[PDB]
């Protein structure tokens, strides 16, 4: 085992579990039962406060279930390892990700840490104590996990590596980002190929379970979504000052955008559904703005120092409008998520978010979702299927600001 | 200390080390009684004679007292013992259950060796030249941090194996106390029952025979229960002509319990009684709506009723009523209005709201509680229609989702008092707000209010707008603030503004709000 430590001073986690679905529980029951048997976990005692939430989430395409541990706290906690992300993956046409976690249930856990990893199994209306297990083996889902497996992984994929270096391999947690420009065909055959080097080479010491439904993301096709601008026919009061209202908040972010002459067909006390005609002048001040808007704000860089955050927004009939940025108004990527139910859709958007946030940034954002804490609580684990955990936060959005958006 | 149960492992804070507290000297009377005591715990092992090389030491008085409050604050901190109480209806029904109260509770079981040192205490010896005898703890010292929870841990192991001999038999370790019911032809339980006593007698742990145990029903943390019904401890409601502060607190708070299993309890005009009240001794006499109400929450708790338990079988079906303005009703059965339990919900999220987003609330607490309580959701049954209630979704910039659920024409039905046009009305007056207004029709008027926020000036303003324009009217406002507001579309509110201007909108065929910003 290679001895780690929590950043100094840092105490372990207490974090309480949140009630599960008699449902869910007999599933990580089992699984857990099992994982017992083959000494990857073992219950503990009361001799051990700390505490680490536990989910049981589905594995689409899968009758098995999959567990997954709240090492957010954790990892926060969990001093920092003193491969730089690929800026290759993010350009490549496909990719397809893989849940290489099974591999760290090798290596072994430094044994004065493990009393940190205690996360527990519920009972239903507190009926019973609740199982209580710490991990053995390095566990998914904690920062240290792929950091000291990283040894042992280098090697593992050194000669498929250089056998055909045509496509980038990288790991976040869990994941293992493939990339490639390979026909779609010629993909997801070199794909299975990896799937088996990674068994025929035991890491697994089952082959390499797909992530999102097999399927692959077309990072290569990612393009920001530009700021619009309604295209009137004939415009009235209304369509105008709506249409000013957007620009001055637009002019925050581009300087250059003008409603001088849009405001003066503005004089006095209109009435809204009466039609104004556009002026010369102002015709083409909209249309400069127009042109302005075009594309991205120059000037924005992402820093590695600074967090990433993440804004969605419900644009109502299944649409989300979404942003992220690590400065007000300085976005970095903006997109849509399109139809269920509107959790369902939400979790699917995060979840898409943030893996699209690792591919291009090798990291995860904070996420603010448009919706009540409890309600999500209740809910995220049924459609949750990805094997980190963003941070997040719970906001009430100001109807300004997504009609602004799409 | 021979015994059959592995020790947990315990420390001392971290940079803590043992309790070294002084020993008041005692009384000659004080003094034998311990010895006497400390030497028959010595006989049984709890304790035993350490020597003058063990620096720590505990205070001890006179029945033996030992204060372990210090190391308590040296001790590291256990896992919570037992988190939340289960609640009544997510329970099993049983042929008979039994109770048994734990004897030699915590004076039965081992302490981790490598920690005893710690609960190191001494007795003077009565005479002065002499020294006093110092012992340690060997078992769980009563009145110890871990004690607790180290005990619950140790019996659920102890039973742990019975357990599993017995699929059928079903245990719920409580404290000091062990349930255990059946649906066993009565005497093969209270065989089985001896098999337990026996069980566990072989670890040492003492139990009360038959004629000792308490028998059903069993009043425990506030209920009535019995192998197949449930209930709340009976609520006596005092009669009196004076009632003071405190006495309508304490009853408001008695009603509140109530409530999950008697429907109908309303505390709306007691509570009300409460407003600018000056001290908890102060007598405020009854109005005629609290005697009222008080006294139909009387005649309701006259008849007992009694909640019945969980048929996992079965499903769990919740019904919602709105028995007022921001206050909902419910109930849990599975079969037929054959209530496993009912409940009430006030909560006001928000300065302002809606049934609808209100009633929404209703629905993910009930859920919570549904999930904690029998690891389910149960299929709702609600008053309002799939078409109302998708209406305000796709509309509301939150997300929210509720699970199955069917339309039950039981009134009131939850509906939308109102609606803003998504467009602006053709030929109806314009009028922009900004203290007072001016409409595209020449109007006007501009009023100067004295004590307002500026957040409220606006609202008003607004107001004045809605009062003085016709059936369909076009609305421009510069405010976010007031705009969210209405947007949100709220049919109750804190503010009695707000709620004119509510009573304005639901009157008008058609109302466009728009925003502008300011300057
Ligand atoms: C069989 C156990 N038992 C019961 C269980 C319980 N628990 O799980 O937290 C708490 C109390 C309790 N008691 C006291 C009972 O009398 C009871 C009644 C009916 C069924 N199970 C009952």
């Amino acid at each position: 085992t290679v001895p780690v430590k929590l950043k100094p001073g840092m105490d372990g986690p207490k974090v309480k579990q949140w009630p599960l679905t008699e449902e869910k529980i007999k599933a990580l029951v089992e699984i857990c039962t099992e994982m017992e048997k083959e000494g990857k976990i073992s219950k503990i005692g009361p001799e051990n406060p700390y505490n680490t939430p536990v989910f049981a989430i589905k594995k689409k395409d899968s009758t098995k279930w999959r567990k997954l541990v709240d090492f957010r706290e954790l990892n926060k906690r969990t001093q920092d390892f003193w491969i730089p992300h690929p800026a290759g993956l993010k350009k490549k046409k496909s990719v397809t990700v893989l849940d290489v976690g099974d591999a760290y249930f090798s290596v072994p856990l430094d044994e004065d840490f493990r009393k940190y990893t205690a996360f527990t199994i519920p009972s239903i209306n507190n009926e019973t104590p609740g199982i209580r297990y710490q991990y053995n083996v390095l566990p998914q889902g904690w920062k240290g996990s792929p950091a000291i497996f990283q040894s042992s992984m280098t090697k593992i994929l050194e000669p498929f590596r250089k056998q055909n270096p045509d496509i980038v391999i990288y790991q976040y947690m869990d994941d293992l980002y493939v990339g490639s420009d390979l026909e779609i065909g010629q993909h997801r055959t070199k794909i299975e190929e990896l799937r088996q080097h990674l068994l025929r080479w035991g890491l697994y010491t089952k082959e390499p379970p797909f992530l999102w439904m097999g399927y692959e993301l077309h990072p290569d096709k990612w393009t920001v979504q530009p700021i619009v601008l309604p295209e009137k026919d004939s415009w009235t009061v209304n369509d105008i000052q709506k249409l000013v209202g957007k620009l001055n908040w637009a002019s925050q972010i581009y300087p250059g955008i003008k409603v001088r002459q849009l405001c003066k067909l503005l004089r006095g006390t209109k009435a809204l559904t009466e039609v104004i005609p556009l002026t010369e002048e102002a015709e083409l001040e909209l249309a400069e703005n127009r042109e302005i808007l075009k594309e991205p704000v120059h000037g924005v860089y992402y820093d590695p120092s600074k967090d990433l955050i993440a804004e969605i927004q419900k644009q109502g009939q299944g649409q989300w409008t979404y942003q992220i940025y690590q400065e007000p108004f300085k976005n970095l990527k903006t997109g849509k998520y399109a139809r269920t139910n509107d959790v369902k859709q939400l979790t699917e958007a995060v979840q898409k978010i943030t893996t699209e946030s690792i591919v291009i940034w090798g990291k995860t954002p904070k996420f603010k979702l448009p919706i009540q804490k409890e309600t999500w609580e209740t809910w995220w684990t049924e459609y949750w299927q990805a094997t980190w955990i963003p941070e997040w936060e719970f906001v009430n959005t100001p109807p300004l600001v997504k009609l602004w958006y799409q | 200390p021979i015994s059959p149960i592995e020790t947990v492992p315990v420390k001392l804070k971290p940079g803590m080390d043992g309790p070294k507290v002084k020993q008041w000297p005692l009384t000659e009377e004080k003094i034998k009684a311990l010895v006497e005591i400390c030497t028959e715990m010595e006989k049984e092992g709890k304790i035993s004679k350490i020597g003058p090389e063990n620096p720590y030491n505990t205070p001890v008085f006179a029945r033996k007292l030992v204060d372990f409050r210090e190391l308590n604050k040296r001790t590291q901190d256990f896992w919570e013992v037992q988190l939340g109480i289960p609640h009544p209806a997510g329970l099993k029904k049983k042929k008979s259950v039994t109770v048994l109260d734990v004897g030699d509770a915590y004076f039965s079981v081992p302490l981790d060796e490598d920690f005893r040192k710690y609960t190191a205490f001494t007795i003077p010896s009565i005479n002065n030249e002499t020294p006093g005898i110092r012992y340690q703890y060997n078992v769980l010292p009563q009145g110890w941090k871990g004690s607790p929870a180290i005990f619950q841990s140790s019996m659920t192991k102890i039973l742990e194996p019975f357990r599993k001999q017995n699929p059928d038999i079903v245990i719920y370790q409580y404290m000091d106390d062990l349930y255990v019911g059946s649906d066993l032809e009565i005497g093969q339980h209270r065989t089985k029952i001896e098999e337990l006593r026996q069980h566990l007698l072989r670890w040492g742990l003492y139990t009360p025979d038959k004629k000792h145990q308490k028998e059903p029903p069993f009043l425990w943390m506030g209920y009535e229960l019995h192998p197949d019904k449930w209930t709340v401890q009976p609520i006596v409601l005092p009669e009196k002509d004076s009632w003071t502060v405190n006495d309508i607190q304490k009853l408001v708070g008695k009603l509140n319990w109530a409530s999950q299993i008697y429907p109908g309890i309303k505390v709306r005009q007691l509570c009300k009684l409460l407003r600018g009240t000056k001290a908890l001794t102060e007598v405020i006499p009854l109005t005629e709506e609290a005697e009222l109400e008080l006294a139909e929450n009387r005649e309701i708790l006259k008849e007992p009723v009694h909640g019945v338990y969980y048929d996992p079988s079965k499903d769990l079906i919740a019904e919602i009523q709105k028995q007022g303005q921001g206050q909902w009703t419910y109930q849990i059965y599975q079969e037929p209005f054959k209530n496993l339990k009912t409940g009430k919900y006030a909560r006001m999220r928000g300065a302002h709201t809606n049934d609808v987003k209100q009633l929404t609330e209703a629905v993910q607490k009930i859920t919570t509680e549904s999930i904690v309580i029998w690891g389910k959701t149960p299929k709702f049954k609600l008053p309002i229609q799939k078409e109302t209630w998708e209406t305000w979704w796709t509309e509301y910039w939150q997300a929210t989702w509720i699970p199955e659920w069917e339309f039950v024409n039981t009134p009131p039905l939850v509906k939308l008092w109102y609606q803003l046009e998504k467009e602006p009305i053709v030929g109806a007056e314009t009028f922009y707000v900004d203290a007072g207004y001016v409409t595209n029709r020449g109007r006007q008027k501009v009023v100067t209010l004295t004590d307002t926020t500026n957040q409220k000036t606006e609202l008003q303003a607004i107001y004045l707008a809605l009062q003085d324009s016709g059936l369909e009217v076009n609305i421009v406002t510069d405010s976010q603030y007031a705009l969210g507001i209405i947007q949100a579309q709220p049919d109750q509110s804190e503010s009695e503004l707000v709620n004119q201007i509510i009573e304005q909108l639901i009157k008008k065929e058609k109302v466009y709000l728009a925003w502008v910003p300011a300057h």
